[PDB]
């Protein structure tokens, strides 16, 4: 029986922040505890060992400190490869923190957009799938819009967001809208309209046929 | 259970009677083998030595089994006085230093331990004989390195792999060196364990050993006595008081005590409850 | 180094006994001070540290899991297994295999985590398999940037590469989706100039694992 808290769940700071992340235990570990870094899509990496002792990957901008229950993470200029989700394990206990992902403070939008009709492949099989594409863009929220003949879509349509590559902290959004082909073929006009704060006003792509 | 318990204690250590060495920084076996920052200590005395939770270790990264066994028998004599011998290492090279244990902002060692690299990429069976021909019991604190790669294996000792072995005539000690990379403490993936060796009066020393050792520089004096040893975060006061917790010096008025189960010197006895 | 490969289903049927295999190149299994283990991930709890054994076999298990958790090593592949037996939907996740080591100097700490494998997904739906179908997305192609990538639909969305790994930089794959249908779906795209259309040739690989399913498609204008 071991407790562990780690705080804050999530925040957001900016390129040349410091920020600090907190791991507290319920029983005392003395000066006894790790922290680690996973990136997205990757396996986590060996940062600190013995609460303060630097490993092979740190760029020396990493440090940590603390003895008996309070132990903290600090990061003193925040770099846009830091993005990850980090967290503490208690040895003894063998338990792994909550976990603390944060992202960068992001400057101002810029989204790029595209869109994709069915491929003459896909359109022989019955099934039409059309994807549209919202590139590099930055904060999160944006609203995607289907018109089918500039009728307002619902229900049909599923997307992703990816998350910042840490290189230019930015993400990336792709719906796509799924119907019948016969559904495909009873209209023409289809249109992917973008609503999203870097764009003055809702930028629609669109195609025929 | 109420008016006979002392429940308090005035928040810092009385200096008197007892003599009282404050560690700061330092832990006693930090001090022991000669950590830079412990270099105050050197042949110091106490009757009670008090460790901070503070205490960190600012040289090479060492391990010691049996570490309460070590710990309480320095602090059950209550002396650090260390006699330089000469122990004469033909054919080696001596006083080997590391890049993390810095004073006087050079690369040095501990100042207890002589660590031994190769010479002339040459290095014999050491065989070191030293009497004990003295009355009072010796302390030797020898250690042995573990490279993490065996290319440093190589480089440092010029044998494919080291054994060490520390007999008298009651005791035999035999340890053999591990090759391993480990977490790196301070950028170090290697390691040191250090063990210990008594030798009695009219006992010899015998050291029949290869060199993946961390020699010692001589010997300690042991003495029998009331020291001991208490981890405590109080501060040190001007006062007097035959009673310490490592919640301040309490009187010894009453009968029970509350204070904390840790005592030193003539004590009231521990209650569980008020 | 010392890498280690999971390799094991990525479907699992609920009430069978989970089995997976973590594969150690480059070292010797047998370590006279060492630990092999295993961690799963699942988003919204994060990491869960599972099962942990030494050469002589010495094993501990989280008491979270009732003793579900068997592990074992064979010296003679350089391998050791894990074995959760009766799985539930709760045991859908990420399992990936470390190499630790304990050191207990002073400190009496020092459970280490030091290499982590690259990890494999396990999925406790019970169902059926099927494998998927690679649909292109061609390029507006107006000439001053494009953009084109490779449309997947139908357990694992495994690797999406471009030319065999030649094209990297700019390509967001995304998480796929579940479609009302049960089966997933997502896309992987990458811009390119707007100038070299007709003479560059795209080939998306994907290479789907619980199906053997590899296919190469060739996105063109
Ligand atoms: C025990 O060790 C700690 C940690 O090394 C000591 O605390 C720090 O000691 C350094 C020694 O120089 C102090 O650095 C000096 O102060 C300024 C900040 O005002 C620093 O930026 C400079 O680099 C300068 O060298 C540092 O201030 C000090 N920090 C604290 C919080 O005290 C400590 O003094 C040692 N001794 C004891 C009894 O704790
Ligand atoms: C390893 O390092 C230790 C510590 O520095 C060396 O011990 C020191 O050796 C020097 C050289 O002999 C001593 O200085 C000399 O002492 C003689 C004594 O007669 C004196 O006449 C000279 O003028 C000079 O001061 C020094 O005192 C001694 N350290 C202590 C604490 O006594 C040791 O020699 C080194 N060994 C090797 C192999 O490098």
């Amino acid at each position: 029986d071991i407790r562990v808290t780690q705080s804050p769940s999530s925040l957001s700071a900016s390129v040349g922040d410091r920020v600090t992340i907190t791991c507290r235990a319920s029983q005392s570990i003395s000066r006894s505890l790790n922290w680690y870094q996973q990136r997205p899509g990757k396996a986590p990496k060996f940062l600190i060992y013995a609460a303060s002792n630097l490993q092979s990957g740190v760029p020396s901008r990493f440090s940590g400190g603390g003895s008996g229950t309070d132990f903290t993470l600090t990061i003193s200029s925040l770099q846009p490869e830091d993005f990850a989700t980090y967290y503490c394990q208690e040895t003894y206990s063998r338990t792994f923190g909550q976990g603390t992902k944060a992202d960068i403070k992001r400057t101002v939008a810029a989204p790029s957009v595209f869109i994709f009709p069915p491929s003459d492949e896909q359109l022989k099989s019955g099934t039409a799938s059309v994807v549209c594409l919202l590139n590099n863009f930055y904060p999160r929220e944006a609203k995607v819009q289907w018109k089918v003949d500039n009728a307002l879509q619902s229900g049909n349509s599923q997307e992703s967001v990816t998350e910042q590559d840490s290189k230019d902290s930015t993400y990336s959004l792709s719906s796509t809208l799924t119907l019948s082909k016969a559904d495909y073929e009873k209209h023409k006009v289809y249109a992917c309209e973008v609503t999203h704060q870097g764009l003055s006003s809702p930028v629609t792509k669109s195609f025929n046929r | 259970a109420t008016e006979l318990v002392q429940n308090s204690s005035i928040g810092e250590i009385c200096d008197s009677p007892h003599q009282i060495l404050d560690g700061e920084n330092c832990t006693l076996i930090d001090a022991l083998l000669g950590d830079p920052q412990c270099d105050g200590f050197q042949n110091k005395k106490w009757d009670l030595f008090v460790e901070r939770s503070k205490a960190y270790s600012n040289c090479y990264p060492y391990d010691v089994p049996d570490y309460a066994s070590l710990r309480s028998l320095v602090a059950s004599s209550g002396t650090l006085e260390f006699n330089n011998e000469s122990f004469n290492w033909n054919g080696v090279t001596q006083n080997g230093t590391s890049s993390a244990c810095i004073r006087r902002s050079n690369n040095s060692f501990f100042s207890r331990l002589n660590w031994l690299t190769h010479l002339n990429f040459k290095y014999p069976a050491l065989n070191v004989t030293m009497p004990n021909n003295e009355q009072f019991d010796k302390l030797y604190i020898w250690g042995v390195h573990h490279p993490v790669t065996d290319k440093d294996q190589i480089f440092l000792y010029a044998q494919p792999s080291g054994r060490i072995t520390v007999s008298t005539k009651r005791s035999q000690q035999a340890v053999i060196p591990n090759i391993g990379f480990r977490p790196r403490i301070r950028n170090i993936p290697s390691r040191i364990s250090i063990y210990w060796t008594i030798v009695k009066p009219g006992d010899i020393l015998l050291i029949n050993s290869t060199g993946n050792l961390i020699a010692p520089r001589g010997y300690f004096k042991i003495r029998s006595g009331k020291s001991s040893i208490m981890r405590s975060d109080a501060p040190i006061g001007k006062c007097k008081s035959e009673c310490i917790t490592p919640n301040g010096s309490i009187p010894n008025d009453k009968p029970f005590q509350n204070v904390n189960r840790i005592t030193y010197g003539a004590c009231p006895r521990y209650v569980k409850q008020s | 180094q010392v890498q280690l490969q999971e390799s094991g289903p990525g479907l699992v049927k609920p009430s069978e006994s989970l089995s997976l295999t973590c594969s150690v190149s480059g070292g010797s299994v047998s370590s006279n001070l060492h630990y092999w283990s295993w961690i799963r991930q699942l988003p919204g709890k994060g990491l869960e540290w599972i099962g942990y054994i030494s050469y002589t076999g010495s094993t501990k298990y989280n008491p979270s899991l009732n003793g579900r958790v068997t592990l074992s090593i064979d010296a003679s592949k350089n391998q050791f297994s894990l074995e959760l037996s009766s799985v539930t939907a709760a045991d859908t996740a990420v399992y990936y295999c470390a190499r630790d080591f304990f050191e207990k100097l002073i400190a009496d700490d020092l459970n280490a985590f030091d290499i982590w494998g690259q990890g494999t997904m396990v999925t406790v739906s019970g169902a059926s398999t099927k494998g998927p179908s690679v649909f292109p997305l061609a390029p507006s192609s107006k000439s001053g940037t494009a953009a084109l990538g490779c449309l997947v639909k139908d357990p694992e969305p495994v690797t999406v590469s471009w030319n065999s790994g030649a094209l990297t930089s700019g390509v967001h794959t995304f998480p796929a989706v579940l479609q009302s249908s049960g089966l997933y779906s997502l896309s992987s795209v990458v811009t390119v100039p707007s100038s070299s259309l007709g003479t560059q040739t795209y080939i998306c690989n994907v290479n789907h694992k619980p199906s053997n399913t590899k296919v190469d498609k060739r996105v063109e204008p």
